[PDB]
């Protein structure tokens, strides 16, 4: 089960869940990811 | 006759089938093999996921 947890850690949480909006006040990492998803979806819609 | 009797009793050890191998050692080998198979199944599941 420790190796299963290590398998899970790399797959979905490489320091991603260790951030907030107060640290690095400008914009938090989930907001950057959401903006990236919106822009990349627009690019994928334009390419297709 | 007594020699034949406890020789038969020592070799049979209460089982109709002959017991050349040590029986509790044999089931120790069997449970080691079974637990190793379970660990190998878990390990191969982890290998497939990786």
């Amino acid at each position: 089960p420790e190796l299963q947890g290590i398998v899970g850690d790399w797959w979905e949480q490489p320091g991603q869940a260790a951030l907030s909006e107060e640290l690095c006040q400008g914009l938090s990492l989930p907001q950057w990811r959401l903006r990236w998803v919106q822009a990349q979806g627009a690019l994928q819609k334009l390419c297709s | 006759n007594k020699d034949v009797d406890m020789l038969c009793d020592t070799l049979y050890q209460g089982g109709n089938q002959l017991l050349l191998s040590d029986q509790e050692l044999t089931e120790q080998f069997h449970k080691v093999e079974s637990q190793l198979n379970k660990l190998n199944h878990l390990l191969t599941d982890i290998l497939a996921d990786v």
